This record gives C-alpha cells, structure tokens and sequence, in this order.
C-alpha cells in the first residue's frame, strides 16, 4: 500500500474541477486560502511523500485531496528533473520560471485526463490555474529548501536521484 | 502595480503596468523665464516642467535634459522624474517598483545614475531598465524581427530572432526628430522666414509635425515642386503672420534618407537597416526582412512605410519578399511595450529589489538587467 | 515489435522492425544557443534537438555528438536517443527491445557505454548492435557480397560469403559526407563564397545534397567544365542570393575517389574494395566481385554506381565481369536490414536482455554481439 | 631590381628586394571629399590616397579597397598602385618584375584581375602571387613552423615542414586588426565618448596601436580593473580634449581569442592555432609546436606572445616545450619575406614573364604560383 494524504479525511474543503484547493502556507500570490504556520499543510505532506510513493506502482484515488497529492507528486518529478547540478541561486529561478510557464489543466495536453473532472465552467478553469500556479510556486520553492539543506551550492544526490523515478510510470 | 516610464528624449511616456496606453504624456523639458520678472507674486516659481513649460515658451529658456538618449543635466531629469510621480501619475514612488526605457549603445554612467536616484532619492521597491527597441516586440506581439526605432534624439536597428537578440548587428544614428527640426529651422531661411530662439524651436516642431511628409521619389518630387504650387501648404504662427512651405515640406524628412544634408557622413535609415539584417547570421535573414518593425514617433510621416518599402527591395535580392509593419500606435509601441512586459508573470522574478541594490550599488544594474 | 535505431553520425535513422523504410529520420545534430536570450518567456529551451535544432540554426552552434562513428559526447547522445524515442517514434523505450548499429573496427568502450545507456537510461528490455555493413547486405536480398557502407562519417568494407564474414579483410576508411562537406567549403572559398559557421556547414551540405554528381572521367570532366557552360548551375541561399558554381560540383565527390585532395594518404573508395577482395581467399573472389554493395547515403551521387564499376574493372582481371548493386533506396539500407534482422524469428535468441546485462555487466555485448 | 609590394588590407608596404624594410608604408586608403569645395585654389584634388589622405581627413570620406584581404573596389586600387608606383617609389613598373601577396583560402577571380592589371595596365615584366604567411617564414630563417599571420583584414595559419606546406591544415579566420578597431569604437561607447565617421574610424585605429594590450589571465584582469587603479591611462584627441579607459585597453584584443565578443562562432587564435597543428601528421607536430611563427601588425600587442604561450600550453599534451616566436621586426616580416625570396638566385624561373602571359592568359597564375 502507498500513502495516501491526511486530508482526505478533511471535508467541506473548497474544490474545483475535482482537484482540492487546500489550505496552503505562502507568501505566492494566489486563490489557496492560509495554513496555520505551525502545521503540515498539503505541500509539507506531498514533499515528505514523495520519495516513498514514485517506488510503489498501484495507487487508488480515495477523493479530491488525493487528486491535489498527484498533481503534486508528478511536479516534485519535474523539479528534481531540473535541478541537476544548479546552483541554489539559480535553481531558485529555473524552478519559478517552471513552475510559472504556460500549462495544461485537466479537461485540456494533460496525461491524467481520465481520472481528473474537467472544470465546471469557463470561470472554474481560471481559479484552476491561479490555483495551480500558486500551489507549483510553493512547492517548487519548498522542495529546494530540502534539496540544497547541508550545502548552497550542489543539489543533495539523496533527493536528485528520483530525477528518472516516475510517479505510477506517468509524468506531466 | 508596477510604473512604466518611458523617459524619452523629447516626450515622457509614463503609466502603469497592463494599461493599454499612456496615462500621461508630455514635453521632455525644463525651462527657466528669460526676463526680468518686475510684477512679482502672481504665481510665478523659479522653474517650469512640462506642459506648464510649452504653454509659457515665448517668455521661457527651454531646455530638454536629454540629448541623444543620454541624460545631459541631472537636476533637470530628477525634476521631470519627480514631476511624473507627483504631478501627472499623482503617486508615491516607494510603493510602485519602475520599469525605465534606454537606447541600445548607452554610457553605463547613464544606467548607473538613473538607478542611484531611483534607490537614493525616490526610494523605489524595485526597478527595472530596458533596451527599448526589444519593447517594440513586445507591443507588435511577435518573438523575431528588425526593429527600427526612431524616437527624438536617437534612431536605432536591433535584430531579434526567436526571442534571442543579435548584440553585433545591433546600430544606432545620432539623428531623429531633434536634427530634423532643427534642419528645418534652418531651410525655411531659403524662402526668407526666421526662426532662432529656443520657443521658436518648439513652433518649427509643430509645423513638422503636420506639415511634413516622405518623398516616395525625392527626384521626382523634387522636379514636380520646382515646377508647380500644387505641393505647396500653409500654416499660421501664434503672433499671427501666416506662412507657406514647398518642396522644404519633403526636403526635411529625406535627411532620414540622406544625412549628408545636415553634414553626417553615416548612412541614411534604409542603408542602416539592410547593414544591420546583413550584419546576422545567414539564415536569419528571411524572417528580417519579413519583419521590419517601425517604432518611435519620428518613424510618422505620411508615405515613410512605403518609402522603406521600395528603399530596401532596391538592395535586398528581389527572390525574397520584403514587408514593413508600421502600426497606427507607432509613437507610443515602445511604452506599450514596456505596459506588456511589466505585465508578466514570468517577469516578476527579474525587478531588482533594493533589498539587492544595497550590497551592490548601482553596479548591479549592468548584470541584473540585460 | 523491437526498435531499430540506426544513430549514425551524421542522421539518426529509426523506426519498427519490419516496418518499410525509417519514420523518423532527422539531423544527428544538438544545437545550443549562442545569444543574448533578451525577450523573457517565449518558449525557450537550453538546447534544440534534430530537425528542431536544423530549422533554429541561425542563432545555434549546432555540433554532433558523434564524429567518424564514434561517441564523442555521451550527454548530448543521450538527448538525441530520448529525442529519438519520445519525441520522434513517441514510444516508452522501456517496452521494446532496440537494434542499434556500429560501423566495424570502433572502440570497445563505444559498443560498451552505448549498450549501458540502452539499459540503465533508456531502462530498454533487450538489445543488440549489429555491424552495419552486415545490414546493408540483409537489405540487399543476399547472403554474399562486399558492402560499401559510407554514412557521414564512416566508409567501410566488409566481405561476406555463404554468410561468413572474413573479418581479416574488413577495410575502414574514416572519409565520407563530412569531409565532403569540410572540402566543399574549402573550394567553395576559391570562387567568391565564404561558408564558416556550424549553420553555414549545412547550407554548403544542402548544396552538396544537389548540386554535385561523380564524373565518369574526372581529367575529361575538369577540361570540359574549364571549356564549356553547360556544367555550371546555380542555388538559392536562406538569404535569397544566388550561388553559381561549376567544376565544385565533381571535384568534391571526387575526394572518395582521390582521398589526396583532403590531405590523406589512402587508397580511394574503389581500390579500398579491390584491397579488401584480394584480401579474401581465391575462391570467393568471383563471387564478391560481381556482388559488390553500395550502401549508405554518401553512396547517393548521381554516377558514382557507373564511376564504381569503371575504376573496378580496372583493378580487377579482365576475364571475369564485376557489378555494383546500387538500389534508389540505399539512401536508407543499414536501417531496411536492421528491420529485417530484427523481425527473423532465430533473431529473438539472440538479444542481450535485461535480466542478463543486469547479472553479466556492460561487457556482455564483446561476448554476444560479435 | 625587383619590385616587393605587400597589399595588406591596412597598410601597403613596399620596397625593392634586397633592401633591408619597405621604402614607403602607408594607409591602404583612397579618400574623397564630401563638402562643398567653395575655395578656389584651395589647393584641393578630386581624390585622395594614402597619407596625404591620412592627413586630409577632416573633409574626407575614407574608403578600404580590400576588405578581409579581397579587393572589392578595382577601380579604386589600381589608384592605390598607381600612387604607390609613380608617387610613393618614382619608379617605371616597365623596368622592375613585382613580387605580390595574397593571403590564403581567397578567391581565383582577385588572383586573375591583379594579374591582368599588372600585364595590361602597369605593362611589368615579370610577376609572381606568393601566399602572404610563405614568406613570413624565409623572414624567420626558418622552414619548419606553423606561421600565426594576423594583419588589418585577415588572420591564417599556415603550418609548413621541411618547405612543404600542409594546404588541408591550413586555417584562415577573417578577423583582424579593423574587427577590433570596430569592436573598440562600440565598447568605447560604454565611456559615452563617440566615434562613428571614417575619420573617426582612424582616431580609434590611432587608440588601439598604442593604448590596448593582451591580459595575460582576462578574468583576473577584468576583477583587478573592478577597482580604479594603474590599469587605466589617458590619451589625447586631435580635437584637443582628453579621454581616459581602463579594461577597455584589454576588452579590444580578448576579440582574438574570444570571438563571441563580435558575435563570431569560431575559435579564436590560440584554438585556431592548435586545431590547425592537431590537422597535420603526428610526427610534424612536435616541430610545430617548437617552431610557431608570429607576424603581422595585430601580433604586436604587449604580452600578446607571453599568453599564446600560455593558451597553447593549456591545450596541447604537457611532456614537451612549446616555443612561440615573436620577432621585433614582426610589423613588416611578410615584406621582410617577400624581399628575400624574390632576392633567392633559385627564383627567377618562378617569374610569370609578359611573354608567356600573352600566350596563356590571367590563368596563368594558378599554374605557376598554387
Ligand atoms: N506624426 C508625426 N510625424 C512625424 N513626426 C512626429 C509626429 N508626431 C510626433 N513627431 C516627432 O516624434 C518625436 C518624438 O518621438 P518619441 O518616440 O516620443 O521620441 P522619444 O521617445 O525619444 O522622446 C518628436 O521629435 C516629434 O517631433
Ligand atoms: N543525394 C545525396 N547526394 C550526396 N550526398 C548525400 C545525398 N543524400 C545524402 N547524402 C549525404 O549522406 C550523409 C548521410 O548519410 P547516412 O547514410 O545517413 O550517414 P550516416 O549513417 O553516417 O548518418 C550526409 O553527408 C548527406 O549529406
Ligand atoms: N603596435 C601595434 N599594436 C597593435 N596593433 C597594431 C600595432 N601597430 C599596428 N597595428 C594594427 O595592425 C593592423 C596593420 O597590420 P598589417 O600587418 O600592416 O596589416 P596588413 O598587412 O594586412 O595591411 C592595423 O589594424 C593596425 O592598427
Ligand atoms: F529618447 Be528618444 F527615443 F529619442
Ligand atoms: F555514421 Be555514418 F554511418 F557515417
Ligand atoms: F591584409 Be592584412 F594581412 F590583414
Ligand atoms: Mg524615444
Ligand atoms: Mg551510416
Ligand atoms: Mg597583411
């Protein structure tokens, strides 16, 4: 059995197509409505996931939480896809730049586009991607602070290495 | 929100970021009164800016604190900075980061000093300054073509292929709006109308503004006027005298053309652009000349596109197709430009902060920037 | 269905075993970015990637990662190979086996790191490396005969009867389409045209591709193109000038014939067969001779095939008739034998798969493949 | 006697064989007036050439016949000849057989139409086309080394063993002395003095010779300039005014051996050098790299030879001595050449005599000088 999120058990969360639009701890500008700063928001969760769940081949989505946890675990994919062999100065940049690039969301490009609802309207597409964006911003940002922890300068092989590890062999 | 300010030679273009054009407009000037001034405490000040400046110009020394794209008197341009700030946009500059318009080829002293006051003086959260022919891309929507971008002080060429710009074939001709009005000024004298201080200057500027057009063939017009009136038009000065211009009318433009009118050796607008696409890569040429981008008011003349046009299908091979784009919006694509990149998302990672300019100086500008 | 992917040096030929001819055939070639990368966004990438990289080339110094059939620079091979596999053919490599190739006498580490690649990058599940000289006589309908392969980078010779190779015999030549290039440019020069860059190389290649035949009698030729019109004609650049050129167009597919003119002592492409034939025991001769291959696309010049048989039958005894097979699709021959090979159902037994490369180490393909 | 005429894109230098350094040296230049001319018996001529142009230059347009060391303007170099024979010499051509140069990978057509000019025009006796970097090394005393030619137009190796040259390794580059004239025109800029007439062109020319020099370590040099100090020096305008640069004195010739400076996608001359030694037969190598040759005016910068020496020993394997020679007389050392080897009494048989011109025609020179 793979880890599934914490928060699946959470409800009355707010949602669009059916991705969950979780709290989140930032400073990004964006629609993800504040975390308490002393406790594990979706971002701490799917970071401290990610190196156990890309080695299991076989995981259930148990509802919208969970859709949010794969979005974010095939990003963590992308980041450590580009970080090899940056500088904390310049993975910084690279790593924004990623995560604010122009891309498909589910119901558009997207691998997943079976399991993930298309957004509801015209208008639900839009708080979907400045969603999206913030939620990517964030996780970019908090995944270099474990990758460059010990040294600035070099990206720590024990979190590189899952650069070529593929979350259910998908990617986005 | 951030503030573009496209601090041009003859007019400020100032606005924020994702306006659709400029919320202010005016004289890049400053002036001092040239007279003795007896009748004292009707609201006169020791110095005017701007359209208060071009409205009193009979009584005034105009000066412009730019010449050619670089900052000539520096209390001047921070008078007009400060005049922007607190009179035409009405905002405190420490809560709008800056996004600033140089010509390509500049003295780095410039770029430094307009940082220092930016950081010293207006306290700004964050800056930016730009190479401002690649804004023209911006505004035209396109990531590949030359621009040429004739402004007051400065006509300058850049070449950008898919995004990238091309440092080498980049040129730039210290002649534009400023050395055509001041031709002008003087080739009205041949029919015997004067005109010499620094208000008249500004009276010759708006006759060339409308008045003067591009020869489509300077030879053939040239002929033409010397043989009819039918080319001929007339225009009336503030002090009510009226005047009538000929072949002067497209004589003053074609220096754009032929700069050895007013004793530069350097070529004109055509020969420069073709020079700058050969000066590319190989391949590249193609898209060039598929892309000539106009930009700056100067590049407004009735007929300039189609003069162009024929100019560099005469030195380009004729298997090729040669086209110029030259937008209605021309005069003000370089500050619509700059509307567009402070703009975007992707760019709000590349304000430099003061929170960088502190261990750095002005310094940084030159690395952080472009 | 297995993968055959023919990564030669100069294009990258791939596709299915038994599919008709290659699907994705495209440049060798990454190209890099060599400008001030100014306008943010725009969909820029770091490096560029066969065709992608061939169509950018004016701002790219595009460079080969493989040089005379051999692997120069492994992290831009690996980015042709996942190119190859998920952006040309579209595949998973992870699902099929591949057939890769190498010309004979390489380096042992080529043959080792290129099968590492295939099983701990590519995660590929079987592969091998056929001699590509043993291919190109699959595609010829026969199990006799002495191939010339000669690619971009690589000519070789290797004899073959009743299905033995003599391996005694194999002649490698390290001239073929690049040094052709190379000298083009180098006589190319001599008329009035300069070709430099890593761009321009491919624009002189794109001439060679057309403009250039092999004279049936090159003394003859050269007095008659030094006499006449009628051997002159003309190409039109990226830049849409013209390119006239006229005894270029034979004496560079001539440098295979007389590899003197590039600087090399060697015998040329005809007597480098002969050598490899009289090199075999006496009683096969006959039966190469009146088999010789021509593969590969350096092979393609209009004339070489009556060229060939000319300067053969010279060397060769008079008694006993030679013939040059040379089919219009020998463009391509290495990969339509490669797709046979891969689908022949003893074939099957013969890949290195996974489960042994993983127990047996990278040396496994010096005792499986050969 | 004979005649020795080097037609460098810079300088002409010529002279007699047997005499020690060239009679006349001179700007490579025709000059024509642009300004209205109003002064009758001002003293003033239709045209202008060498240093009487050189010192008119104030009212003048300057114009280069050869660029890259092809004429482009015959009309205008017979004059350039024409002075140099009957002004700059007070010789009769009819009397005197002349020695020319050429550099390099050059084009036919330039050979022929010098040829024909000296038969037809200048009637000369007998004539000869060396290969400019051959006679750099009979000015050495010397017949093996590879010869490092860098003049206003053109840089080339040629490497030559025993007195035979290696014509496939042999390597030219068309960036020189006016690439980096033009280079220092626009970074001068970054100071915001400006140069941009023909005229002008000179005075930065007139910099280059005696402000820049080559940084031995160029990072290091930049990091030291960083800070104001003994790096920056002044010089003194023929308008009167001083001007003062710092790492512009080292970022002028780094062009050399960083082309990308002026968007150039080659290497520069330490690379260039080492590609053209790494082309040639293993065993000349050693020889080569022992006997490297520098002439030409742009190989007189100070430490220029001290980081060559430097550069090739970073590239080339490190068990041996790497000399490179840099002689004193460098300046004039191909016309140092050319005077020798027209002086050899083994010569006189390579002449192309009158006599056999009016049977051949221009074709000739091929056949006797390539
Ligand atoms: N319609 C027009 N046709 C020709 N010249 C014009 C026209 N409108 C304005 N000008 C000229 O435009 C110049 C200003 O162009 P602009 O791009 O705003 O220059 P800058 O940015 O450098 O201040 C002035 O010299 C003015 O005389
Ligand atoms: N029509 C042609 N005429 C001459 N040369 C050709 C022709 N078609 C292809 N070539 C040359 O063949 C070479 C590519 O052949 P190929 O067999 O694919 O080489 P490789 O296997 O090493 O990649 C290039 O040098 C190309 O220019
Ligand atoms: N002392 C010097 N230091 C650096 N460059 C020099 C020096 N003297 C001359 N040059 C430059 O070298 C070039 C002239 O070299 P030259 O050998 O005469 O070239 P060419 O033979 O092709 O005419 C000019 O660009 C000139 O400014
Ligand atoms: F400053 Be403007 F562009 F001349
Ligand atoms: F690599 Be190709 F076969 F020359
Ligand atoms: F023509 Be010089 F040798 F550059
Ligand atoms: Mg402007
Ligand atoms: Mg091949
Ligand atoms: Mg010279």
């Amino acid at each position: 059995p793979a880890y599934h999120s914490s928060f699946l058990s959470l409800t009355d969360v707010p949602t669009t197509g059916n991705i969950a639009m979780l709290p989140l701890k930032t400073k990004f500008r964006g629609p993800a409505y504040p975390a308490d700063e002393s406790q594990m928001d979706i971002i701490d969760e799917c970071i401290g996931l990610f190196r156990a769940n890309c080695f299991f081949r076989n995981f259930e989505i148990k509802g919208p939480a969970d859709r949010t946890l794969i979005y974010g675990t095939l990003f963590i994919s992308e980041c450590l896809g580009r970080v090899n062999g940056l500088n904390y100065r310049d993975a910084e940049r690279q790593l924004n730049s990623l995560a604010l690039e122009n891309f498909s969301i589910p119901g558009s490009g997207f691998p997943l586009n079976a399991l993930y609802a298309p957004p509801l309207s015209p208008q639900d597409a839009e708080i979907m991607r400045t969603y999206l964006t913030q939620f990517r911003q964030e996780l970019a940002y908090r995944l270099l602070s474990h990758v460059y922890a010990t040294e600035k300068d070099h990206p720590s092989k024990w979190w590189t290495c899952f650069s070529k590890r593929r979350f259910m062999n998908k990617a986005l | 929100t951030a503030l573009v300010c496209d601090n041009g030679s003859g007019l400020v273009k100032a606005g924020f970021a994702g306006d659709d054009a400029p919320r202010a407009v005016f004289p890049s000037i400053v002036g001092r009164p040239r007279h003795q001034g007896v009748m004292v405490g009707m609201g006169q000040k020791d110095s005017y800016v701007g359209d208060e400046a071009q409205s009193k110009r009979g009584i005034l020394t105009l000066k412009y604190p730019i010449e050619h794209g670089i900052i000539t008197n520096w209390d001047d341009m921070e008078k007009i900075w400060h005049h922007t700030f607190y009179n035409e946009l009405r905002v405190a500059p420490e809560e709008h980061p800056t996004l600033l318009t140089e010509a390509p080829l500049n003295p780095k002293a410039n770029r430094e000093k307009m940082t220092q006051i930016m950081f010293e003086t207006f306290n700004v959260p964050a800056m930016y300054v730009a190479i401002q022919a690649v804004l023209s891309l911006y505004a035209s929507g396109r990531t590949t073509g030359i621009v040429l971008d004739s402004g007051d002080g400065v006509t300058h060429n850049v070449p950008i292929y898919e995004g990238y710009a091309l440092p080498h074939a980049i040129m730039r001709l210290d002649l534009a709006g400023r050395d055509l009005t001041d031709y002008l000024m003087k080739i009205l004298t041949e029919r015997g109308y004067s005109f010499v201080t620094t208000a008249e200057r500004e009276i010759v500027r708006d006759i060339k503004e409308k008045l003067c057009y591009v020869a489509l063939d300077f030879e053939n017009e040239m002929a033409t006027a010397a043989s009819s009136s039918s080319l001929e038009k007339s225009y009336e000065l503030p002090d009510g005298q009226v005047i009538t211009i000929g072949n002067e009318r497209f004589r003053c433009p074609e220096t754009l053309f032929q700069p050895s009118f007013i004793g530069m050796e350097s070529a004109g607008i055509h020969e420069t652009t073709y020079n700058s696409i050969m000066k590319c890569d190989i391949d590249i040429r193609k898209d060039l000349y598929a892309n000539n981008v106009m930009s700056g008011g100067t590049t407004m003349y009735p007929g300039i596109a189609d003069r162009m046009q024929k100019e560099i299908t005469a030195l380009a091979p004729s298997t090729m197709k040669i086209k110029i784009i030259a937008p209605p919006e021309r005069k003000y694509s370089v500050w619509i430009g700059g509307s567009i990149l402070a703009s975007l998302s992707t760019f709000q990672q590349m304000w430099i902060t003061k929170q960088e300019y502190d261990e750095a100086g002005p310094s940084i500008v030159h690395r952080k920037c472009f």
